[PDB]
């Protein structure tokens, strides 16, 4: 989520991936935690015989009969966090999140309550206003010309200087903003 | 061996099941490499215009535009007379039509015919 | 029936001579009180009507639709005060001066002891409409839209002028009761089928009849927002007016002169409910919406029963006043983003909470939820096609569910959701904005106490 | 004067004083919860005076109050009717939503919407009781849509949820299949009985046709979510716990039920009706027990189990025992909502965790709802002299000597099995292992406002069946003699369910794993009707939409036909008359030709 | 702020207009397929896949995260037919065919069952209920003045 995806997946990264997928989907079938650790550690075992093997094309070859058995048998109702993509609670405090800039319209009677909030809001603002000047030309000189490779961004170099475009990800409303 | 998956229009192929992904060659990883470069290219210039503090206003989108502009407005002038297209409009614009209009009218005449003929018994039917 | 034209008259003079800060407050006060003064026309009688003099006369079927008339002007006025902002005074008492004309000439068409006078008038209301259209139009697609708009009137209703001559010097008059009391039936002959289509068919443009609705989407999209409010609540109804008062002499050729039409009508409110399915306009999609009610309510008026004309007459002012609404909400959203593209702005229950109840809402009355007047003449209506032949319940069927299918889908595309991220100019709902949908949405709930009031004659 | 009328009409009425005050102050204020609780029990002790009423004598009355608009000679009214159905499903109502309000008040404290959230409910409840007492088809197709809105608004209450506001239009788009066939059944009685009334329509219809039986067959089992409208109902578990405890639970989805109860003078003068609502009773509960057999999540378990048991209520519409069929939604009421509530204490008290395979040993760690629900269990699959009994049983026996379906027969009785069945894959994968959620323990059941509400449904659901079937007079012909194994075959059939259920359940402790067979993917993806009836209608018809509907005729050859033809034409036209290179030769010409034309052709 | 030449176009026929058009919808030409040119008024824009919507990954930073779109990339024709609110084309652990020969299966022997045991009932063994008077004459319809053919029941 937080880090640049990649042009593409190495080999050993779809190896990681369909390892954790079923370990995952093992663990939803073997429902109590002694048969699950039992039968992740066979797995486990079966996994990391051809640890060793060397050459490129039966590496390609392995792994994709291992996706097909992965399919043939992967729990069409595997168990999956409340929180995640396919969750009961997905996405449900998304109906809570409230931009930052709405507090700009907020009226005069309303921005009385809460002084000290405003302020320091108001510095942030300033903050935000000096560093976004400085961050442009500092993404304007480092990045490559032709336009960028990947979508990365530099951390800061200078002293007083903020991180480019970090406005919008210091800045988010909350996991649970009520 | 196991069981083969067939993909359908409703069901499509998973991606680790994809024979493309396997047969690798330079060109393909170039390829992706250019096509990660024009994604990162426009993730660059969205988020520079959406962190800048000086605007508030609406990001104008042209993908948006020219999709809501291919759906709505480009179809007629791209339209040309094709054995096709007037086929299928003959059939979808008048096969409806015609059907229910027989559908009615024989429904409708054999009600007629069994009130003249009196064997309908409208008892208490007031209300028409 | 002066005392409702007379007012109605003095506002053009009282606009012109107003000062340059001080005519909406004076132009929608004085609409407001000749509003008040229509709603004496709703006592009715059972008997004949309320024959004014030999020029007017009012009827149960004529005072819905002129009290709608006299009250949507103070809430297009209300929608029309934000746009036009950055523009000269003279201009604004132009624009003030073409919805105060066609009010006038809507006051005067609907009373109309004469058929000459009615198509006059009828005719009258196509040019004050049509400069609004094509001089206070945002988008360059406003001119063809207009001619689209004036062209098939027209062509529509060319042939009715050689048809009520013709009538007139056959039978001799065309006052209204003349005509009805003096009815006769109609040969089944060429001669008389085509009188019969040149009859029928000037209304049937402006209903919009299916296949002959093109205009209708266009006129909508690029009209300012009085304009498409004033398009959709009473401009579609005069068709449906002119219909109830012209198929008198009809008889009996109608029996099968309708099946055409009737069948026409039944399919293209399936085609049009499921084209609204897939729309990326709000206008669009109301418009089309629009389309599917008025091809009921010609189905009502061709079966020709009293439970039809009943429930056509209630479903054409539920039908005004809540694409009123739905108009109004859609331009609130385009004032505000300036793209009318449902997917662009989404989530806006979050940021604007009491606008999106008035969306519910809008959207609860669109779906004909009762005891709202709209399903009262739907029900009416779906009964009267029933006894009409028991095989009508399928396409009416599946009407009310993909009508109920778009409606929530427009509500919950707009409303529900995330908010988009870059769009940060959505400010707080105006008072005025509020007001404009409590004034179109009470008078719904408030008629829901009393359907005797929009049921017509025939009640 | 006669205190039956005043009562009844006082309770629907002081139902609405909250609604009023939402705009007041006790709405900004944190009371207004307490306030609706406390009006809703008042409501319900007000309420149990006419049922004492009518225990007594009988008291059965018809009040048409307000004449709200009459059409020819079809008068319409606000007509409330105050039968047996009405002065006994009201204080059984009023109590479950007592009982799940003060359980909302524990379970939704957190939730910054809860004013909101509690006059929702409220208005639920009110839509619930105007459909419920309704004398004419007018009104109770008003609370027919009104309980489908409200439950449209609340499954939808996190709106931020993709999944939720599909959920919502799903339940719209299958209520609205079942109104085509409401509509169908009002518009045939009112041109044929020439009433909406139900009285009048009880005199005029001796021998009632086929088509306004099945319009409201179909109606009812749109609502009450049968075998051709089912999955709807599953799908609306992604509102709140309280949501599915109170609506979709025993309150809204017995409309259905209720609606084929109020019409069932005319049912029984009907056989093809009956035989067909036999057969879709028999296929919903057996597909709906055989889905739920091998579900994970527990709301959707016990969902299952809600669709189930209103598949028997049909079944028992279908033998002709209508009185049975409305004590089954009474005792189901009871302890299915009790079920709802244990469920959703269990998922609070696990940070919202769900699925069951993440929840272990539960029986001592939280043994007030494992008393509950294991009551709740023994409930449900009929136990001797429980809730359940009073009603399952007869449903048993009435269908077992009757002139019926074997096949429908069968299937209720494997659904009666697989009854017991998941009821035991509840207890055992929620209450029996070892612990299987995170480690951080954060079990809690001290909050008398969850005991109470659970224990007020616990006692309920042990005497209520016992009190009630002793109290109301006989309405059918009992089955006095019967067969000794075919008197014990609900509870062997049940206690088979137990034991297989249990030593099928025993084997995952084993060490051994193999991967599915065919009949439990078949099971566990519910059938696959949800994939292509989800999948393939809905595509077949919004492509067509775009492409016909929208395009290929209206944005094309619609514009071909009428004005880029005519505009087409006089283009063209114009350009021939116009293209005149100015020379007087060929005009005079023309002239010369057309001279000689005048005189050889006009006379 | 879009010029005239950003706007969708006619279809291509030449190579160097191809490469034009997928210029400027932001993609490679090699990527670059329009739909083909017949009848229908498609012109110049990508025929894309037919994926949906929910099976975009869910865990790239989109800019819609609720849409599961970015900024400036084309658009399906179709997109408002998959916005995870409708259709969705997800590969299901369960093949498409063998989904529907279960399915319909199923369904056609439930129905036959239940015809055959239309055909074969069952029943208790026991004569019809009696009913006092006359089949209960005067209590079902009544008419009082036709004297119908009395019925006597017998006892046993
Ligand atoms: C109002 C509410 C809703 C209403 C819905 C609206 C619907 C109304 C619109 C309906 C429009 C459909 C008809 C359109 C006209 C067709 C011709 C045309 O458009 O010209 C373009 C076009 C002329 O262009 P072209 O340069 O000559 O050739 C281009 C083709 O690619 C070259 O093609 P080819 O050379 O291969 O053609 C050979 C062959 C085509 O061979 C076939 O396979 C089709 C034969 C079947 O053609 C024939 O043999 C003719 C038969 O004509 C065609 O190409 C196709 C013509 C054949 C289409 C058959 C017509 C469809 C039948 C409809 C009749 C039903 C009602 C008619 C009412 C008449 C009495 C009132
Ligand atoms: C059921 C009886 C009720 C008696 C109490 C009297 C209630 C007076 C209401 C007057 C009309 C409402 C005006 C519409 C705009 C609302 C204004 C507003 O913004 O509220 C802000 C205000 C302050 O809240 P806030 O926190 O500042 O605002 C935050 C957001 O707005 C967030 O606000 P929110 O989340 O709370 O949502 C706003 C709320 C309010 O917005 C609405 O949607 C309410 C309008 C629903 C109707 C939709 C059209 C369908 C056709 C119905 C036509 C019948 C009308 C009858 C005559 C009406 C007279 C004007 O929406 C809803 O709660 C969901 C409504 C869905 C209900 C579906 C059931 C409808 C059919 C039931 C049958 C009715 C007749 C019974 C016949 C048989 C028995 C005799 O909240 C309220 O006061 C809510 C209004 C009360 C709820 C009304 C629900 C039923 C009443 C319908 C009309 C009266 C029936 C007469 C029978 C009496 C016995
Ligand atoms: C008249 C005499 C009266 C006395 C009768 C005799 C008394 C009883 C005799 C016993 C008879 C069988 C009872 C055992 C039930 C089976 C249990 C079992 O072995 O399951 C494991 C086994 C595979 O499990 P697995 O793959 O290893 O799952 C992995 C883990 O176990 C995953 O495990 P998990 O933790 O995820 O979940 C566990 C769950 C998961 O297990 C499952 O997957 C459930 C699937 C099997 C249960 C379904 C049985 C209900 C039958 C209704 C079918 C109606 C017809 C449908 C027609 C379909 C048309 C295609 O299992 C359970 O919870 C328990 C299952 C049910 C047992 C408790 C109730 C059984 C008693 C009621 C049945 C009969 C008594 C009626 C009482 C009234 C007296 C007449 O399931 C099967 O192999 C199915 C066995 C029978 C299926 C027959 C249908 C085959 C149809 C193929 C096509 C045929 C031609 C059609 C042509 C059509 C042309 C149009
Ligand atoms: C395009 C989008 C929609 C626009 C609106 C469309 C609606 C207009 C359609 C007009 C309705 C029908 C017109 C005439 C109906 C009369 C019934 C007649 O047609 O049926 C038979 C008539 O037979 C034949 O049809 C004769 C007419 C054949 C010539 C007509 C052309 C057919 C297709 C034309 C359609 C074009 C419509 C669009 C024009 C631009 C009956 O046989 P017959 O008993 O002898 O005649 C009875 C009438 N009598 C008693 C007066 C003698
Ligand atoms: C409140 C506090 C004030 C207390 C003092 C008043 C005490 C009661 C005395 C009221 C006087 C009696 C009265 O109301 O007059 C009757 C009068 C009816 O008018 P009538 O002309 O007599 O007949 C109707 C057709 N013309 O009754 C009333 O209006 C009061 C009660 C009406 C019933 C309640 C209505 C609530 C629902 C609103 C309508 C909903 C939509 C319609 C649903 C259609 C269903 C088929
Ligand atoms: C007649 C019905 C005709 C079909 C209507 C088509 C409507 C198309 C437009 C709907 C908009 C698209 C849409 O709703 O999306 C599909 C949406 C989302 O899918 P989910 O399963 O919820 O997945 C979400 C989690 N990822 O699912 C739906 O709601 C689609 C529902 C379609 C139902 C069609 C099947 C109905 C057939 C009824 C047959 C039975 C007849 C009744 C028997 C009664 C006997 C007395
Ligand atoms: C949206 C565009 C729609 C445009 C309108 C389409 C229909 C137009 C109606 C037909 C046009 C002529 C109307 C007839 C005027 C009424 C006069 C009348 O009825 O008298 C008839 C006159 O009838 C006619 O003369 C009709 C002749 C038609 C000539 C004009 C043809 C125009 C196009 C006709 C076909 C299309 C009509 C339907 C169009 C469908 C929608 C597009 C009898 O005349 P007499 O000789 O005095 O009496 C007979 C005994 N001696």
């Amino acid at each position: 989520a937080f880090s640049a995806p990649a042009a593409y997946l190495t080999h050993q990264q779809k190896v990681l991936r369909l390892y954790k997928r079923a370990l995952r989907h093992l663990e939803s079938w073997c429902v109590h935690r002694d048969k699950y650790r039992y039968f992740a550690c066979l797995m486990r075992a079966r996994f990391d015989e051809h640890k060793n093997e060397k050459d490129m094309v039966k590496a390609t070859q392995l792994l994709r009969q291992a996706e097909e058995e992965f399919w043939y048998g992967q729990h069409p109702q595997p168990y999956i966090f409340p929180e995640s993509p396919g969750g009961t609670s997905y996405e449900r405090y998304e109906c809570y999140k409230v931009p930052e800039w709405c507090l700009d319209d907020w009226h005069p009677s309303e921005k009385a309550m809460y002084p000290d909030y405003f302020a320091k809001r108001e510095q942030w603002k300033r903050l935000r206003r000096e560093s976004w000047e400085r961050e442009v030309k500092q993404l304007q000189e480092e990045t490559p010309p032709g336009g960028p490779r990947t979508e990365a961004l530099p951390p800061a170099r200078k002293e007083g200087d903020l991180p480019p475009l970090w406005w919008h990800i210091v800045t988010r409303p909350r996991e649970r903003p009520m | 061996s196991f069981p083969k998956y067939k993909p359908s229009r409703l069901a499509t192929l998973p991606a680790t099941l994809d024979p493309a992904e396997y047969d690798i060659s330079p060109e393909t990883r170039k390829a992706q490499a250019e096509r990660l470069a024009i994604r990162s290219r426009l993730k660059r210039e969205y988020l520079l215009q959406y962190n800048d503090p000086n605007r508030l206003g609406v990001i104008e989108d042209p993908a948006l535009i020219r999709w809501t502009y291919a759906r709505s407005a480009n179809i007629y002038p791209n339209f040309r007379p094709t054995p096709k297209t007037s086929l299928l409009g003959a059939l979808f614009g008048i096969g409806p039509l015609f059907f229910w209009y027989y559908v009615f009218k024989t429904d409708r005449d054999k009600k007629e015919k069994l009130i003249q003929e009196g064997k309908l018994d409208q008892t208490f039917n007031i209300s028409y | 029936m002066l005392k409702i034209i007379i007012p109605t008259t003095m506002l053009l003079p009282m606009t012109w001579m107003s000062k340059h800060n001080m005519i909406w407050i004076n132009a929608t006060v004085h609409s407001l009180l000749i509003s008040l003064i229509s709603l004496s026309l709703l006592n009715q009688l059972g008997e004949n009507s309320l024959n004014f003099s030999l020029t007017f006369f009012s009827d149960s079927l004529s005072a819905p639709l002129l009290v709608l008339t006299t009250w949507l002007l103070p809430l297009m006025l209300m929608a029309s005060q934000s746009h036009l902002s950055k523009e000269t005074t003279t201009r604004k008492k132009l624009y003030i001066t073409m919805l105060i004309l066609l009010q006038l000439f809507l006051i005067m068409t609907f009373t109309a002891t004469e058929l000459i006078l009615f198509y006059i008038l009828f005719e009258a209301t196509l040019v004050p409409t049509l400069i609004i259209i094509t001089r206070w139009g945002n988008q360059t697609e406003r001119l063809n839209a207009g001619l689209y708009f004036l062209f098939y009137t027209l062509a529509g209703s060319l042939p009715l002028l050689v048809a009520l001559v013709y009538i007139q010097n056959t039978t001799g008059s065309l006052n209204f009761l003349i005509i009805h009391y003096w009815s006769h039936p109609l040969s089944n002959s060429w001669s008389n089928i085509f009188m019969w289509l040149a009859c029928i068919m000037a209304f049937m443009v402006k209903m919009p009849l299916y296949g002959l609705h093109l205009w209708l989407p266009k006129a909508h999209v690029e009209a300012p927002i009085a304009g498409s409010m004033v398009l959709a609540a009473v401009l579609l109804k005069l068709g449906g007016y002119g219909m109830m008062r012209i198929t008198t002499i009809l008889n009996p050729l109608t029996n099968y002169m309708a099946y055409p039409f009737l069948m026409l009508s039944m399919w293209g409110m399936i085609m049009t409910s499921s084209i609204c399915l897939r729309q990326t306009d709000l206008k669009s999609l109301i418009a089309y919406s629009s389309v599917s009610h008025m091809a009921l309510v010609i189905v009502a008026i061709m079966i020709q029963t009293p439970w039809s004309f009943m429930g056509a007459t209630a479903l054409m002012i539920a039908h005004g006043l809540t694409s009123s609404m739905l108009f109004c909400l859609a331009n609130t959203n385009y004032e505000r983003v300036h793209s009318r593209t449902m997917i662009l702005a989404r989530g806006l229950q979050t940021l604007l909470p009491l606008m999106a109840t008035w969306w519910l809402v809008a959207s609860l009355t669109n779906l004909a939820l009762p005891p709202s007047i709209n399903l009262i003449g739907e029900l009416f209506i779906i009964t009267a096609s029933f006894s009409w032949s028991n095989i009508t319940i399928i396409l009416m069927g599946m009407n009310m569910m993909i009508t109920a299918l778009y409606s929530l889908y427009m509500l919950i595309t707009t409303q529900r959701g995330k908010y988009t991220h870059h769009i940060n100019n959505i400010k707080p709902s105006f008072t005025r904005e509020n007001a404009l949908m409590a004034l179109h949405i009470l008078p719904l709930l408030l008629l829901t106490l009393n359907p005797k009031m929009i049921l017509g004659p025939l009640y | 004067m006669n205190p039956f009328a005043s009562l009844t009409l006082t309770t629907l009425t002081i139902l609405t004083i909250p609604i009023m005050m939402s705009n007041s102050n006790i709405y900004k204020t944190n009371l207004y919860p307490n306030y609706v609780k406390t009006t809703v029990s008042y409501a319900f002790t007000l309420s149990l005076v006419p049922l004492l009423m009518f225990m007594h004598t009988g008291q059965e009355m018809i009040i048409s109050n307000w004449h709200w608009m009459t059409l020819q000679t079809v008068e319409l009214s606000l007509s409330f009717k105050m039968d047996y159905f009405s002065v006994m499903f009201i204080p059984v109502a009023l109590f479950v939503t007592w009982s799940i309000m003060e359980f909302s008040m524990w379970y939704m404290h957190s939730d910054p919407f809860i004013n909101r959230f509690f006059k929702y409910l409220l208005l639920f409840l009110i839509t619930m009781m105007i459909l419920v007492t309704a004398n004419n088809l007018f009104q109770l197709f008003i609370g027919w849509e009104g309980v489908g809105i409200m439950s449209f608004l609340l499954i939808g209450w996190w709106h931020g949820r993709t999944d939720a506001n599909t959920a919502a239009l799903q339940a719209i788009l299958y209520n609205r299949i079942g109104d085509i066939g409401f509509v169908l059944s009002m518009a045939w009685f009112l041109t044929h009985s020439n009433a909406w009334d139900l009285q009048q329509i009880f005199m005029l219809n001796n021998e009632c046709p086929n088509m306004p039986l099945i319009g409201l067959l179909l109606a009812a089992a749109g609502k009450s979510a049968q075998f051709g409208l089912h999955p709807w109902l599953p799908s609306a578990m992604e509102g709140p716990t309280p949501v599915s405890a109170l609506l979709h639970s025993s309150t809204m989805v017995v409309a259905g039920v209720f609606l084929l109860i109020r019409f069932y003078p005319l049912m029984e003068t009907n056989k093809l009706v009956q035989t067909m609502t036999l057969c879709l009773g028999a296929i919903t509960t057996l597909f709906t027990a055989l889905c739920a057999i091998t579900q994970n999540d527990i709301k959707k378990i016990v969902a299952f189990s809600t669709s189930s048991q209103l598949g028997l209520m049909m079944v028992t519409i279908g033998i002709n025992q209508p009185h049975l069929a409305f004590l089954h939604i009474c005792m189901h009421a009871f302890f299915k909502a009790m079920l709802f509530m244990c469920s959703g204490s269990i998922i609070h008290s696990l940070n919202d965790e769900q699925d069951i395979r993440k929840m272990g040993g539960l029986y001592k760690a939280m043994p007030f709802t494992t008393t509950a629900l294991i009551i709740g269990s023994l409930a449900l699959t009929g136990m001797p002299y429980l809730t359940g009994f009073y009603s399952k049983d007869l449903i048993i026996e009435a269908v077992n000597m009757s002139y019926t379906n074997a096949w429908a027969l069968l299937m209720t009785l494997i659904a009666t099995s697989l009854t017991a069945a998941y009821s035991t894959r509840i207890i055992f994968f929620a209450f029996l292992g070892k612990p299987r959620f995170p480690p951080l323990v954060l079990i809690n059941e001290n909050n008398p406002l969850l005991i109470n509400s659970i224990k007020r449904l616990l006692i309920g659901s042990i005497f209520a069946g016992f009190i009630i079937s002793n109290n109301i007079p006989p309405m059918t012909v009992p089955n006095t003699t019967m067969p000794l194994y075919m008197k014990m075959t609900a509870l062997i059939v049940t206690i088979m369910g137990f034991m297989l259920a249990l030593e099928l359940n025993n084997t995952t402790y084993y060490l051994k794993f193999k991967y599915p067979s065919q009949t439990y993917k078949f099971s566990n993806m519910l059938g696959y009707y949800p994939s292509i009836m989800h999948r393939l209608p809905t595509y077949h018809n919004l492509s067509m939409s775009q492409k016909s509907a929208s395009s290929l005729l209206d944005l094309i050859w619609l514009e071909t036909i009428l004005p880029k033809t005519t505009s087409f034409i006089q283009m063209k036209m114009s350009i021939m008359v116009s293209n005149q290179k100015g020379l007087i030769k060929l005009y005079f010409l023309s002239f010369l030709i057309t001279i000689m034309i005048s005189m050889t052709l006009f006379n | 702020h879009v010029t005239k030449d950003m706007f969708p176009g006619p279809y291509p026929k030449t190579p160097e207009e191809r490469a034009a058009a997928a210029k400027k919808y932001n993609m490679r030409v090699e990527d670059y397929e329009p739909y083909p040119d017949d009848g229908m008024g498609y012109g110049d824009y990508p025929k894309l896949p037919d994926r949906s919507q929910q099976e975009r990954d869910p865990w790239y930073d989109w800019d819609h995260p609720d849409l599961r779109l970015n900024w400036g990339e084309p658009i399906h024709w179709d997109l408002d037919m998959y916005i995870r609110n409708r259709v969705d084309t997800s590969p299901t652990p369960v093949s498409w065919n063998t989904m529907c020969k279960h399915l319909f299966g199923f369904v056609a022997f439930m129905l036959f069952m239940f015809w055959v045991g239309e055909i074969y009932p069952s029943y208790q063994p026991v004569g019809p209920k009696q009913y006092p008077y006359n089949d209960l004459y005067l209590e079902r319809g009544g008419d009082p003045t036709k004297e119908p053919e009395p019925v006597v029941h017998y006892e046993i």
